[PDB]
This record gives structure tokens, C-alpha cells and sequence, in this order.
């Protein structure tokens, strides 16, 4: 009664509506984020999807080779996957031209920025009269993007014992709502979930361990880890020191998280860009990659 | 019997575990290493709970004659 | 009139007293931190050294295979390099059993923790009557360890326009001193400097770029970048897709930082632990690694 | 002539540069890409300086009859 080493369960799911993808270091968060989308978009034609990114470097545009902006466009070559690239930090900075009690309260700026995103989304579903059944978040590379989930509990730990010198204590109780309505959702293992990307090296396994903890505290559902850029060097056409170490950690991770969906991806020769390759690579999130038989498909990519 | 036998058992246990974790390769035994850590992170809070359990029972007897 | 691609200039220097080593991701900060020490310790026998680490996972002890604690021990096999492993976060947490105005002011906790370190050092030079001419910092893996350098300027931007309800505004002016006495030093390109470790992949080059900026703001001297874990795959005894990309970035970095000491280290087969290997590997910080001639020395390591 | 021709020239230039940076592979042209960025980070402040240069000259004429 072991757990399947892949995301099929997730890509098959019909219940989820929110899926978060993240991991520090250049380990392939973006690549994975796109992969989960396409895979989710191909396995359920009826549903309409949205892959969104907060990163300012416009990575999803780099990943697909297309120019996606603030307007929810559809991937060229797809039918139910739409990408949206937005910068909240800038947006929230214009309707702020004070926030003094924001820097004061850890977690405000985030919640704010987030809601600034949701807005830009419901706005897209209006001018487009198109409802998104599931959204995928390409979590910001640095910073705790979604820390606001604690905002509720913390805003209570400073109200019973703490204080228009009060119009502040109002539009604040009004927030500890928007956030708890949300947190309640993301804290539902059936509606939302988080997938952690990671490379199989020490410092990376640490970080992702940290993160997993961070999500645990927030009461977010962490269930899957995709270990990217693996070698499996021994299954090449012919003769490796790194694979020895990676393998080392892989065994450790399998032992640490026995109830987790640990996915092992291969390190292809060169970039994995554009729908044709992304799709080709992504399928290894569904049916686990087999170094033997699938050794070739990893050389079709450029 | 609580704010003592507890605040020690643990702080002690923690202290005991802490030195042990520092006797294993966080690298060759990442498995165990991180397990222990996760644990210490737990004790680290229930000890910080008994630190308020023991402090609420003070602001209690003095706020109530 | 180009710049030497190595640290010889630094390892030769007699003026410096403080050298900071850091970089996120598992790129070898620790390995580099140890390497700069040993190299500095061997090239100047007269001087006495100290390699210190804040990391709780006790990494320097892992790197050398020895058990270094809070007491400045000497490396077994060395003569002027001493390692000291301390956890400030814990220390500063005992003489705090409020800090309310710490979380309030960004940069306090750090300065505090730092000074808590310096103390533990001058304390070692007393009970040991042994003065350290130069110290090397194995900067904490996550968090802006040394952000306090802004503490001065910020404490001024909230005094002329802001307020024992005042014994606070005193032991605070007393700090904006300890910190500025220090900042003045670290901001002296002759006494202190920072070396950034980085792997030659995108996400890592970004981060280190970020960091470099962060240090620039603090007015700290950033002059050297050591790009670790390189392949140079074409100089192996016999036939590589990653080296193609790495090489790609390497060219970019050389172009971005023309006045910087960009050091290229090799990726050896397996761990680089213990004095015998560390020393062997470290020499490539002084005389740059040549893939051709030095191709062997990278296989003597385990 | 300052709090206008300046606050625009730049905000404009910045705005102009911003769109350009979004026309190059942060990956194949990391070199240029990061250069531009470093620049924008500069304009990002002198614009935030003219935002206080223009605001100190207001709290000035009104604090001085
Ligand atoms: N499994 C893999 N094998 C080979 N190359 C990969 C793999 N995953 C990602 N890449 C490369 O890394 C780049 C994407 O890195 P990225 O995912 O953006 O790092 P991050 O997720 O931290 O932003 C792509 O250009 C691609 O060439
Ligand atoms: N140039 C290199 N070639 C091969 N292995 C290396 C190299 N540098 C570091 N390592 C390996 O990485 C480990 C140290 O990683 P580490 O330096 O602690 O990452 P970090 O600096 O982020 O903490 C060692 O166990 C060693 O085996």
C-alpha cells in the first residue's frame, strides 16, 4: 500500500481548484509549473485552466516562447490552458502614491499583493466571460509569497491586548475576513495543494524541507515533491560521479517522506522550451520516467 | 509538579537530543538528521508553551488576590 | 590591464582583517569559505587566523571531519587557522528570557546577534591570550545576516521625526555607535571584503547578482566571485550537455563583471572533505585551475 | 521646469526601458538583461527622489506663508 511516485493522482483530480508550485534555487520551478499545467490541461479537456506568474522577469513567456502579458492569453497550441503574467508589487505601489501599519504587521503586504492578483483574475473572467476551473501558481522565487495565511491568527494576538485614529481598527477587521475566507479554502486538501520542486543535492533538500515545514504551519496541504534534473547516468548508451551522490540523497528522501508523491525527473540535454518539448517532458509527471525504455525521449528535446 | 517536571523533562530531553544530532552527518544521514530536527522544532514550541503556561498562572494568582 | 581570474591578490593581501564568504543554494559556500582560510593560513605563516560559522548544522565540522565547538580550536594539521562554531540566535535568546522594538526596527536583531559574535571572539582572545589578525565569516545560508550596516542611517530617519518610557531612546543612541564604528570598518575596501560563491546556472547567477547589489548598497566591498562546480567536460580523458550551457553563462559573467576577480573552480568526483583534499582543492583559488595540466589533481580527491 | 521635465524624462525613460528589457532572453542575454535591470533600479530611486523633491517644496511653501 505504497504511494505512486508521480502526479497522476493530482492531474486526474477533479476536486482541486488551486495548485501552488515553488522552490528556490534554479531547480526548475518554472519548468515544473508549466508541466503541471499542460498535463492538467490535456487530461481534462472540459475544464478551463490558468497558469499565472508573479515573477517580473516574465519566465512563462520564456518557457513557451510566447509574449504573455497582464491579459489572460491562451497558449498557442493549446485549448484550455491560459497564461497570465502580472506584477503585484508595482500595482499595489500606485494606489499608494500610510502603509506604515503594513511594515509594522508581518504578513500584510503579502495578503494585499495576493488579493491584488485575484482581482486581476476575476476581472479577466468578466471582460472574457470565461470561468477558470483551476489555477496554477508559479510562486515567486524569493520571499514567502504566501505568508498571509497566518495574518488571521496574528491579527487576533494583537487586538484583545491592543488598540480617524480608529478607522484603521475597522478596515482591518474587514481584512481579517477576506483572508480567513481564503485561508479556509487553501487549507482544504481537496481544493488546493502545493508541489515542491527541488534538485537532489543537500542544500536544496534542506530548503525544500524548510519550506515543507513552513507550509505545514500555514496548514496548507503539501503532498508532492518533484526531484528535478536527475542523471540516472548508468542507463546512458555508454559510460557519473554526481549521479552516485544524487542517488545517495534520493534514497534518503524516499525514507524521509514515505507518504509523499516523490517524482523523479530526468536532466535532458539542453533547454526544455516551447510547448512541443514541455509537453514531451511533462508527461513524466503522469507516468513515471523509466531510464531504460524512455532513455530516448530525453534526446528528442533539441 | 507540572511547571517543573515538565519544563525540565523536555528542556532536558531537547538538550539531550541536541547534542546527539551533533554526532551525525547531516549529509550521510540526512534522513535521521532532519527527523531529529523536526522533533526539536516541536519541543522548541511546547517548551515555549510551558513558558506561557507557567507565566499565565502567575499573572493569575496576582490578579486574583 | 585585465584582472587576474583568481584570489591571489586577496590571499597575498596583508591589509585585510575581515573577509566575508556567502552564497545561497548548495553551491559550495562552506567549501569556499574553508578554502580561502587554509589558503590564507598557508601563504602567511606569521599571522594567526580564525574561520567562524553561524550555521547550526555545524558545517565546518563536517567540512574538516573534526568536532569544532564554541571554543576556538585549531585545525589539526594546521598552525594558524582556527575554527569556531557558534549559534547567536540561541545566545541572544537567553538574555531575553521587551524586544518589541526589535521586530519593529528592521536590522536590530542582526546587529545584536553580530555583536554577540564579536564578543564570543574577544572572549576567546582573552582566555587564550591569542590575537587574531584576520577572521573569515561563513555567512549564514539564509537571511541577510549582515543587514545591520543600514541600521545607522535608518535610526536617523526616525529620530528627528519621532520620539523609563525614554531609557529606550538612550540605549539606542548607544547602539547607533557600536554599529557605525563597525560599519565604518567593513566599509573600508582595505580592511574587509566579500567573496561570492555561485554555481554557473541562471537562477544562481541571478541571486548572486542580487546579493552583489545588496552589498553595494551597504557600501561593502564586493570584488570577487568564485564560480564553483564547473565541468570543463571537453578536457576529460574521453567523451557534456551541461558544460555547453555553463560555458554559455561563464562568458556572460566575464562580460558583466569585467573589473571582478572571476574564479572558475572544477567539479571533482565526489566530496571534498578534510584538510588533505580541501587544501588540494583550495590551491585553485590562488593559481587558477587549468583543465589540461591540472586535470588529474581533481581525481586525487577520493 | 524641474519637477516636471525631470519627473517625466525619467519615469518615461524608465517606462521605455522597461518594455525593452521585456524583449530579450534574460537567459541568452543575461549580460545585457541584468545591465538594464541595474539601470532601472537606479532610475527607480532618483524618481523616488524627485517624489520627495517635489514634496519638500510643498511642505515648504505652506509652512512658510
Ligand atoms: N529536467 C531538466 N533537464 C534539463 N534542463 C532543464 C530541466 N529543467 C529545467 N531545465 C532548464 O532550466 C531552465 C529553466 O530553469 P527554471 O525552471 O526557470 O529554474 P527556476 O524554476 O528556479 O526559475 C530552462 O531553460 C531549461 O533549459
Ligand atoms: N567543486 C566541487 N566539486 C565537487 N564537489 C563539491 C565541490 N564543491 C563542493 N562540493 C561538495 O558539496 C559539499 C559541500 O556543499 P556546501 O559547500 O556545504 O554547499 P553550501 O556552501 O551551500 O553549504 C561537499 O560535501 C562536497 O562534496
Amino acid at each position: 500500500l505504497t504511494v505512486e511516485p508521480n502526479l497522476h493522482s493530482l492531474i486526474t483530480s477533479t476536486t482541486h481548484k488551486w495548485i501552488f508550485v515553488g522552490g528556490k534555487g534554479g531547480v526548475g520551478k518554472t519548468t515544473s509549473s508549466c508541466s503541471i499545467a499542460i498535463q492538467m490541461a490535456l487530461s481534462q479537456p472540459n475544464k478551463q485552466f490558468l497558469l499565472i506568474s508573479t515573477d517580473p522577469a516574465h519566465n512563462l513567456s520564456d518557457a513557451f516562447g510566447e509574449k504573455f502579458g497582464k491579459d489572460a492569453r491562451k497558449v498557442t497550441g493549446m485549448n484550455n490552458l491560459s497564461c497570465m503574467e502580472i506584477d503585484p508589487s508595482a500595482a499595489l505601489k500606485d494606489m499608494n502614491d500610510l502603509a506604515d501599519l503594513t511594515g509594522s504587521i508581518p504578513g500584510i503586504d503579502e495578503a494585499l499583493s495576493f488579493m491584488e492578483v485575484m482581482k486581476h483574475i476575476k476581472r479577466q473572467e468578466q471582460d472574457e466571460g470565461e470561468t477558470f476551473d483551476t489555477v496554477i501558481f508559479d510562486t515567486a522565487p524569493t520571499g514567502h509569497t504566501l505568508r498571509f495565511l497566518q495574518l488571521p491568527n496574528t491579527l487576533s494576538k494583537l487586538l484583545e491586548k491592543f488598540g480617524g485614529n480608529v478607522d484603521i481598527s475597522g478596515k482591518l477587521n474587514e481584512l481579517k475576513a477576506n483572508v480567513e475566507t481564503i485561508r479556509q479554502q487553501f487549507t482544504d486538501p481537496d481544493l488546493t495543494t502545493f508541489v515542491c520542486v527541488c534538485i537532489s543535492e543537500f542544500l536544496s533538500l534542506y530548503e525544500t524541507e524548510r519550506l515543507i515545514q513552513e507550509l505545514i504551519s500555514y496548514d496548507m496541504d503539501v503532498n508532492s515533491i518533484i526531484v528535478n534534473q536527475l542523471l540516472f547516468a548508468e542507463n546512458d548508451q555508454e559510460h557519473q560521479a554526481r549521479w552516485k551522490m544524487q542517488k545517495k540523497y534520493l534514497d534518503q528522501i524516499d525514507e524521509l517522506y514515505e507518504d509523499f508523491h516523490v517524482v523523479k525527473m530526468p536532466l535532458c540535454a539542453g533547454e526544455i522550451r516551447g510547448l512541443n518539448n514541455l509537453t514531451k517532458f511533462s508527461q513524466f509527471l503522469n507516468k513515471e520516467y523509466n531510464p531504460i525504455t524512455d532513455g530516448k525521449v530525453i534526446y528528442e528535446l533539441e | 509538579n507540572e511547571l517543573s517536571k515538565k519544563y525540565l523533562a523536555k528542556v532536558k530531553e531537547r538538550h539531550e537530543l541536541k547534542e546527539f544530532n551533533n554526532s551525525i552527518s547531516a549529509q550521510d544521514n540526512y534522513a535521521k538528521w532532519t527527523k531529529n530536527n523536526r522533533k526539536l522544532d516541536s519541543l522548541d514550541k511546547e517548551i515555549n508553551n510551558l513558558k506561557d503556561e507557567i507565566q499565565s498562572e502567575n499573572k493569575a494568582f496576582q490578579a486574583h488576590l
